[PDB]
């Protein structure tokens, strides 16, 4: 539950489409209250194979939506 | 190979009629606890160990959430 470190790069379009390579921070810590679950349907990976691809999506969409 | 446990089985000094049940009982209370011990299984928490139910397949509507459920040994 601690906000471990998850940088993320990506090379995504912008909105004008010139390539853009953003990195981003997934400062998680678990939610306490949900870890049963962090662990039942997330288990002990869980930043390592949840965070990245979920950081990648958001932010390809949030940059196709601006130009360079 | 077989004789040499028949000489130590054998072997066994002829003690008192006590010590045959006492030997007797345990034997039981051992098994007992084999028993006891085999009827949970291989368990990790991301695994729905459900119950396999012998007849009829495994239990359609038996959907372990996290929780003991014994399995019967064998079954």
């Amino acid at each position: 539950c601690r906000s471990r470190p998850r940088n993320v790069p990506v090379i995504t379009g912008s909105k004008d489409l010139q390539n853009v390579n953003i990195t981003l921070r997934i400062l998680f810590r678990p939610v306490a209250s949900q870890l049963p679950r962090i662990f039942t349907s997330i288990g002990e990976d869980y930043d390592e194979r949840v965070l990245p691809s979920i950081t990648t999506e958001i932010l390809k969409s949030v940059v196709a939506r601006f130009d360079a | 190979m077989a004789q040499n446990l028949k000489d130590l089985a054998g072997r066994l000094p002829a003690g008192p009629r006590g010590m045959g049940t006492a030997l007797k009982l345990l034997l039981g209370a051992g098994a007992v606890a084999y028993g006891v011990r085999e009827s949970v299984f291989t368990v990790e928490g991301g695994h729905r160990a459900i119950f396999f139910n012998r007849i009829g397949g495994v239990q359609q509507d038996t959907i372990l959430a996290e929780g003991l459920h014994f399995r019967i040994p064998w079954f």
